[PDB]
DNA sequence: CGAGCTGTTTGCTGGATGTTTATCCCGGGT
DNA sequence: ACCCGGGATAA
RNA sequence: UCCACCAAAGUUAUCGCUUUGGUCAAUUAAUGCAGGUAAGCAACAUCCAGCAAACAGA
């Protein structure tokens, strides 16, 4: 199971580290395409994307590296791909899954759950849950607002892979 | 070698410098208002002579050069040689002088400075001469016999002696055959002596319809004789004698209260259109040059406003021999390049041969062409497992017509709306002088808010279109932003969302300004706001994140962006044109994938009149399109061909009742026949369970398709139509 | 082929003809 | 004297 | 005043029929096809006669 991490910096300074673990044996495209986007392998990745959408006590998101609004972003087997299994489920926090407009529409965007979504099962395809940095998690979600809307420019400013 | 032209489209924003776009678009709408006042006026000068005089030499007018003097008499420009001027100017320019006080103060016009008019009004002016003469020589001859008849009392002779013979008891057929002898015969008679110009005999015509066509004949020179004797042949020979008289017949339609037509043609069209633009004109106008450019300078001109070296201004054709002569055609938003190759110095399928009958074995596709079906294709392998049936559905290329249609219904303002019923109260086509004069005084009461709407694109935009209006965001199912109608952009991580009913409301309103900076940041909503409105709107935004739940500063932000509910009708008139091309080549492309690269098309012999309460039809153009892709195809007659059941060859009826298929008129008409669906007459047709019978059931375009593969095969092997579709 | 009488704007379909470039010189200014 | 428009004509 | 395409069934080569499965560039964006990066192809303005939508009047 591969790791990997982003480095958060809110205004540009540095506020911590996260670091995932992927379920790359449960569910392996979606594993790869994150690892590729982390590492930017195709010339593009989360670097620089920011946290677009921080809802606090429910939910950070991001991944959107063409217009950093929701409305970008793409995967490294095109546009989008089919929803490749729901074999893990929105059970405990922390969980890391993909973002998506409905059936067969996942993209690059992601998002980590800090409360159980059990009403999101069978909808998002979740592949991964943070091991480390935590508390940076919360420090990020503290920033945000309900309507998602966040008090601070936060973005991934590097990714990479452990 | 003879002379091609082609013609690439494309847009301005593509192609044409921005610091250039301006001077271009100023220009486009200038020349549209002189063409429309070059209509205009001169039908206002010819419906004040000839009714002034009966003897004023109309005839001679209709040339280029009038209208060019006409073109010029609307700009106004320095006094130039007046001594170098010709006889002809002078008289056409007297004429024009005559009624210009006049005509400007009815349509309430003044004239535009615009230096460098002549190429433009060259142009314009060769257009219009063409247009007339393209009518005249379409529309005299029938509106000639339509006179005829008229005057002939055609209509009531026939009702008159039907009713008598039916009152008399007299057989159908007698009674027809009594009205040809009566009726018909002598109306061939008076037709005949018309044609040769010669009065019809006593006791055919009453003292008026003489003394009418007198009237119409005292036009024409009394020793005038059409050549080769017949006035229909005259017309298409020497046209430019008739001009008068078709005028004349015109006014003898309205004595009769018949429907008018147009015998001037005119520009009504308030969306700026195409005008030409050349080396001279880009030189004078668009550059602002100030000195003579010549042919050698002539493509260092166009290099400085737009790129030669993209796809569309390089060579193209056979041997790239069609190379760009520095003339386009645009509108002030579509462009259409123009290419030359010189310089510019100045059959049925049962009369086919036996090998070309037997060469098609195997690939003949049949089509049935319908109203709401323009095309049921069945290939001659279909059977009732292998159904190689394809379906070309009029929805499928009316998507984008009806779209935009809607569209423009429901963003039409009010103010808008209201125009055009007002103006709609008086006629055009009509030749009366008050009427016409009637309105142009409307046009102008109204022109200037018409112009405004349709012009957003270019135009200034002043008017409150959408008074007290308020716009609020809203999301589709597939996670589209639209602020009200007009498309944003699609939300891809739209779906994850906590549970709904916050307890805090203001987080609904809060929403709002997410929106909007989703939306102001897109390249089409960008362009369409100018530097002081977008501050204005970021203030605005900046504003309700302070204070999210007041609406003033939505309905302020409302107000502002007003401007983008404003249709771009050009654009969309560009797009409705690719769409087209895009449904022919999907069209071509599945009928290939389907039926096979060389497929043979067999296609009905239906000509689809335009009838009413039917939409247009793509028959001749659907043909000409299928033709140029390459397709073998022959027509077919279809004559009984979806009247008889193809397992037996016996009638077919319309049993089933439904509902009316248009959901308007069910609450007038609700049920209605079926038309698509028949059953047959053999009572048994199939191997019926005899429960209830259960008669074979026919779809009619598949029986129709059926009986096409029959007669094919029945040519096939003898060579002639089966006895039965006879 | 298939569905139940007038005017404008739009558009969709159909029919007809074209798709510029030199040269002169008078008004006006310096 | 010498030049800068800009209308008007014509193939 | 409404209807985008491909399949299964009621069903029998069954409708502007109904019930299901699959597809989506949504669009008030842009010269359109395809080739994968080269290299080819594609008639347009005006006017007029009809027909459809909105409105208003017979
Ligand atoms: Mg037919
Ligand atoms: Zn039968």
């Amino acid at each position: 199971m591969s790791q990997v991490y982003f480095d958060v910096e809110a205004d540009g300074q540095p506020i911590g580290r996260v670091v995932f673990k992927l379920y790359n044996d449960i569910v392996p495209k979606t594993a790869e395409n994150f690892r590729a986007l982390c590492t930017g392998e195709k010339g593009f990745g989360y670097a620089g994307s920011p946290f677009h959408r921080v809802i606090p006590d429910f939910m950070l998101q991001g991944g959107d590296f063409t217009a950093g609004n929701g409305t970008g972003g793409k995967s490294i087997y095109g546009g989008k791909f089919p929803d490749e299994n729901f074999k893990k489920h929105h059970d405990r926090p922390g969980l890391l899954s993909m973002a998506n407009a409905g059936p067969n529409t996942n993209g690059s965007q992601f998002f980590i759950t800090t409360v159980p979504c059990p009403w999101l099962d069978g909808k998002h395809v979740v592949f991964g849950e943070v091991v480390d940095g935590y508390d940076i998690v919360k420090k990020v979600e503290s920033l945000g607002s309900p309507s998602g809307a966040t008090k601070a420019r936060i973005v991934v400013a590097k990714s990479g892979e452990l | 070698p003879s002379k091609r032209v082609i013609t690439i489209k494309t847009t301005i924003k593509g192609i044409w410098k921005y610091d250039y776009r301006q001077p271009l678009y100023d220009l486009v709408h200038t020349t549209n208002l002189l063409v429309t006042h070059t209509y205009a006026f001169t039908k206002y000068i010819f419906l004040k002579e000839l009714a002034t005089d009966e003897n004023f030499a109309f005839n001679e007018l209709i040339t280029k050069d009038f209208f060019v003097e006409v073109f010029l008499s609307l700009v106004s420009a320095k006094a130039g040689n007046s001594e170098r001027l010709k006889d002809t100017t002078k008289r056409y320019r007297s004429l024009i002088g005559k009624h210009k006080d006049a005509y400007f103060e009815d349509a309430k016009y003044t004239p535009i400075s615009l230096a460098y008019a002549q190429q433009i009004a060259l142009y314009e002016c060769a257009k219009v001469q063409t247009a007339y003469f393209n009518n005249m020589k379409a529309h005299f001859g029938n509106r000639l016999r339509a006179l005829i008849n008229k005057l002939f009392k055609k209509k009531e002779k026939v009702e008159s002696l039907t009713k008598e013979m039916e009152a008399n008891n007299f057989s159908i057929k007698e009674i027809k055959q009594a009205i040809r002898k009566n009726v018909y015969q002598p109306c061939n008679q008076v037709k005949l002596a018309i044609t040769k110009k010669n009065m019809p005999e006593s006791g055919l015509l009453d003292d008026k319809s003489v003394t009418q066509l007198n009237e119409f004949f005292s036009m024409y020179a009394v020793d005038y004789t059409f050549q080769k004797e017949s006035i229909f042949y005259d017309v298409v020979a020497n046209p430019e004698k008739h001009f008068k008289a078709f005028y004349k017949l015109a006014q003898l339609s309205e004595a009769y209260e018949v429907k008018p037509f147009a015998c001037f043609p005119l520009r009504r069209t308030f969306i700026p259109c195409y005008m030409t633009v050349d080396s001279k004109i880009l030189n004078y106008h668009i550059l602002k040059n100030k000195k003579v450019l010549k042919m050698d300078e002539k493509f260092n001109a166009w290099g400085r406003v737009v790129n030669l070296e993209r796809k569309a201004f390089k060579s193209q054709g056979c041997k790239k021999t069609l190379h760009f002569q520095g003339t386009l055609e645009t509108d002030g938003v579509g462009v259409s390049i123009l290419k030359q190759n010189t310089d510019t110095n100045r059959k049925y399928i049962e009369k086919l041969e036996d090998a070309e009958l037997k060469q098609t074995l195997g690939k003949c596709v049949l089509m049935d062409p319908g109203r709401r079906d323009l095309l049921y294709c069945m290939k001659e392998t279909s059977r009732a497992d292998k159904k190689e049936i394809m379906i070309f559905t009029k929805n499928d290329r009316s998507k984008c017509s009806r779209h935009f249609r809607r569209l423009r219904k429901l963003l039409q303002p009010s103010q808008i709306r209201e125009a055009e019923t007002y103006l709609s109260g008086f006629a055009t086509k009509s030749v009366n002088m008050e009427k016409f004069v009637e309105y142009i005084q409307a046009r102008a009461s109204v022109k200037d808010i018409l112009y405004e709407y349709y012009g957003n694109e270019t135009a200034k935009s002043i008017t409150e279109f959408y008074p007290e209006s308020q716009f609020d965001f809203k999301v589709d199912q597939k996670c589209n932003l639209y602020y009200e109608n007009l498309f944003v952009a699609k939300i891809r991580g739209f779906y994850p969302q906590p549970e709904h009913e916050p307890n805090d409301i203001t987080l609904k309103s809060h929403m709002y300004h997410t929106y909007l900076q989703i939306m102001l940041n897109q390249k089409h909503i960008s362009e369409r706001l100018n530097s002081e409105k977008r501050r204005k709107i970021e203030d605005l935004a900046k504003a309700i994140l302070e204070q999210p739940h007041e609406s003033g500063h939505k309905t302020t932000i409302s107000s502002l962006l007003g401007k983008l509910r404003l249709l771009p009708f050009r654009k969309m008139k560009f797009s409705t044109k690719l769409f087209s091309d895009n449904n022919d080549r999907k069209l071509v492309k599945n009928i290939k994938k389907k039926f096979g690269a060389d497929a043979v098309l067999v296609l009905g012999n239906w000509s689809a009149p335009n009838t009413k309460y039917q939409d247009p039809t793509r028959n001749k153009g659907l043909r000409r399109m299928l033709k140029k892709n390459g397709f073998p195809l022959y027509l077919i007659d279809e004559f009984r061909t979806s009247s008889f059941c193809p397992k037996c060859e016996s009638d077919l009826e319309k049993f089933k009742v439904i509902p009316n298929p248009r959901p308007h008129n069910q609450e007038k008409q609700p049920k209605v026949l079926c038309h698509g669906l028949l059953r047959c007459k053999n009572m048994s047709c199939l191997e019926q369970q005899t429960s209830e019978g259960n008669q074979r059931l026919w779809n009619r375009d598949q029986a129709a398709v059926l009986n096409f593969r029959k007669i094919l095969n029945c040519l096939r092997e003898t060579k002639q139509r089966p006895p039965l579709f006879s």
